[PDB]
């Protein structure tokens, strides 16, 4: 339960860190838990050399017993009616129409997931990504709307992935209106740009660590309504050093020994608003941690979804929406904390590239991270 | 300060600014404080218990602006710095909420006297005026609770003594408010102190004497209806001042 959390969250930050890594110097927002949750279904399709590098990247088994249970009773844990119009996921794998599936293959992954794989008629180029894209539109109740990445379909396409997140959290304490002021925020190049930063004075979730160089870095907690799910933000205490120096160390592990340190300190946060999307393009980051053969044509093993077959994945997504503003409309029942204290509170200004967490605190799931480089 | 107008170092020459070092340098405000003897700063502990290290502290006496300097105004380094033993923080409520600061120059003197230097009289003991009573505020502190910047210039304002039994009524603090602490505010809620604020001077008349009656603590929001400033009652102090200015 927390475990196949454990084990869904290490994979799909090991996954964002290869695309962080793989754009320096860009904003970046991804979902490890909707990456772990595609590739837990794909599981089911593979077979051979395929499925045992998915495997062992992932470090679980979906076969294994009580996981794919695990895997189920986590996701109504997070979709439940905690969720204010807060988040929308989706899961879908699309296969050519024409194919004969292995027998028993459909009944077995309706039972393990609850869904179904998608026939869809690739050769009818035009349909098959109006229907790809209706699927994410739907399914995010149009919160995104389209992924660019389709354009790869193809009349020869066979097998496809798709995952789909948006995000618009209600602040367990809102941000005053008031606050909102434009301030400068400092660029990695050395550049500055004028940006509407929210600010709040109360009692945060703070820890300060250190990197393996023995660097300094920031770490708070920002509740979402009801304490359910929790943004952190974490950033180098210093401007000369880069994010680089955090994304390089991430791991699942690090987030929740980031929680498990964490005091309530008052303190006043300056904090730039921001909205973030990213497509990812999965096949290179999944490569990299040792999953090339469900990419290549001849290579692939999926005889456990056909078998005849030349049979590969043509294309893989990931597409992230997230909306950080002031708002909280709050289903939180304990009325509020506040700072009564009068002296001037310290401060913590966040005006340089930053990263972002956004977990639930109940099972330790890491929903989305990324890193804000422009807000 | 909520409400009220700029006012000069003059008209409050009790007056002492304090700011805080960081590690790399950086000095920021963190509280006011007030002159009760020449070597002798009173503030409240909240301002400093999360670093009460003397040596982080620089402390001005004669300062009328918050990032410019003044003529007249001196400099000091902190020699002592007594926080009080009891003071904890509750909810809401911060209790014995109290400190002393011992100031020294670079040249090794205490205060010394002038037009924009002055020392405020402490009340006698349990001595207070009547609820009712008009006193003065004052401090660098936010015009508004919403604000980011501070004023560059010293403020002050007027505020009404709130008796023990409406202040600790139930829809403004119920019991979090103690008989060591005093509650004050605006009849119409336009004027309070604020963040920024603490440890500074809540002055009033008594018996003739500007008097030290009250030291800025917390409240809930700034200038909101039902919730009046909280103040550290100094006339409720005078053994632990007394005994802790001997050092």
């Amino acid at each position: 339960p927390s475990y196949v959390a454990h084990l869904a969250s290490d994979f799909g930050v090991r996954v964002f860190q290869q695309v962080a890594q793989a754009s320096k110097d860009r904003n970046v927002v991804f979902s490890p838990y909707g990456v772990a949750s595609v590739l837990a279904m794909l599981q089911l399709t593979t077979g051979g050399e395929t499925q045992q590098q998915i495997q062992a990247a992932m470090g679980f088994k979906i076969d294994d017993k009580g996981m794919a249970p695990a895997l189920r009773h986590l996701y109504k844990e997070l979709m439940g009616p905690w969720n204010k119009d807060e988040i929308s996921t989706t899961d879908a794998i699309f296969v050519q129409r024409d194919l004969k599936l292995v027998q028993g293959f459909m009944p077995h992954f309706f039972r393990l997931f609850r869904s179904t794989v998608k026939q869809v008629d690739f050769s009818e180029v035009e349909r098959a990504r109006f229907i790809i894209n209706d699927w994410v539109k739907t399914h995010t109740k149009g919160m995104i709307s389209h992924l660019l990445g389709t354009g790869a379909v193809q009349q020869l396409t066979r097998l496809v992935l798709v995952n789909a997140l948006y995000f618009n959290g209600q602040w367990k304490t809102p941000f005053p209106d008031s606050s909102t002021h434009r301030r400068l925020f400092h660029k990695s190049d050395g550049s500055t740009v004028s940006v509407p930063m929210m600010a709040q004075t109360n009692k945060f979730n703070y820890t300060e660590f250190t990197t393996p160089d023995g660097h300094y870095y920031d770490i708070l907690e920002l509740p979402y309504h009801g304490d359910t799910l929790s943004m952190f933000i974490a950033a180098p205490y210093e401007k000369e050093v880069p994010l680089s120096a955090l994304t390089n160390i991430l791991s699942a592990q690090l987030i929740s020994h980031w929680k498990g340190n964490m005091t309530r300190l008052p303190r006043l946060l300056v904090l730039p608003k921001f909205s973030l999307e990213t497509e990812v393009d999965l096949r290179k980051p999944l490569e990299n941690l040792g999953m090339t053969d469900m990419f290549r044509q001849f290579q692939a093993d999926f005889t456990s979804l056909s078998d005849q077959e030349p049979l590969h994945v043509a294309l893989a997504l990931q597409k992230v929406k997230i909306e950080v503003n002031e708002s909280g409309t709050v289903a939180s029942s304990s009325t509020a904390v506040i700072v009564s204290a009068r002296m001037a509170p310290e401060e913590i200004i966040i005006d340089r590239p930053f990263l972002f967490v956004v977990r639930h605190n109940p099972t330790g799931t890491v929903l989305f991270m990324g890193q804000v480089m422009e807000p | 300060i909520i409400g009220g107008e700029f006012t000069t170092i003059e008209n409050q020459p009790w007056f002492a600014a304090i700011y805080r070092r960081h590690r790399g340098g950086s000095v920021t405000y963190v509280c006011g404080g007030s002159l009760i003897s020449p070597c002798w700063v009173i503030s409240a502990t909240h301002c400093f218990i999360d670093y009460p290290k003397k040596e982080d502290y620089i402390v001005y006496l004669g300062r009328s602006r918050l990032n410019s300097n003044t003529q007249g105004e001196m400099k000091f380094e902190v020699e002592n710095l007594i926080l009080h033993k009891d003071y904890s923080a509750d909810t809401l409520a911060h209790h014995n909420d109290i400190a002393l600061l011992k100031i020294r120059s670079k040249e090794g003197r205490c205060a010394q006297p002038s037009r924009t230097i002055q020392t405020i009289a402490l009340p006698s003991m349990y001595n207070d005026p009547q609820f009712g009573t008009s006193c003065e505020i004052t401090g660098f502190g936010k015009e508004q609770s919403t604000d980011y910047l501070y004023p560059e210039q010293l403020k002050m304002t007027v505020v009404k003594l709130i008796s023990h039994r409406e202040c600790q009524q139930p829809h403004y603090y119920g019991s979090e408010v103690t008989t060591k602490m005093l509650c004050a505010a605006d009849p119409q809620w336009k004027t309070d102190s604020c963040q920024g604020d603490a440890g500074g001077p809540l002055v009033c008349s008594l018996q003739g004497r500007m008097t030290l009656t009250g030291i800025v603590s917390w409240g809930r929001g700034c200038a909101l209806k039902d919730k009046p400033g909280v103040y550290t009652r100094v006339s409720h102090f005078l053994p632990w001042i007394r005994s802790h200015t001997k050092e």
